[PDB]
């Protein structure tokens, strides 16, 4: 069962156990608002 | 946050572009217009005027 269909044996987890995730959300985050502050000002160091 | 900001400068950005609009239009039909009218010839040069 754990090989196949791992939904039900396996319970809810946090996201922080997943590798990168986090970080990966919070990079996403941090360009939507650096877009939205840049266009009313508020200079701020590009993410990319 | 940063989806209101967007609003906000869409917002000015369309203030804007309506206000250049009008003032172009004002602008142009203004010049026009004085060129149109002006000096005209008076009493004595002409009866005419």
């Amino acid at each position: 069962k754990l090989l196949s269909d791992p939904a039900s044996v396996i319970g809810p987890l946090a996201q922080s156990m997943i590798t990168g995730l986090t970080g990966a959300l919070g990079n996403l985050n941090t360009a939507i608002n650096q877009i939205g502050d840049v266009l009313v000002g508020t200079v701020v160091t590009p993410i990319n | 946050s940063a989806i209101s900001n967007v609003i906000d400068w869409f917002n000015s950005l369309l203030n804007f572009q309506d206000t250049t609009t009008s003032n172009q239009i004002n602008q142009q039909n203004f010049q026009i217009a004085t060129l149109a009218s002006g000096i005209k010839k008076q009493q004595w040069e002409c009866r005419y005027s």
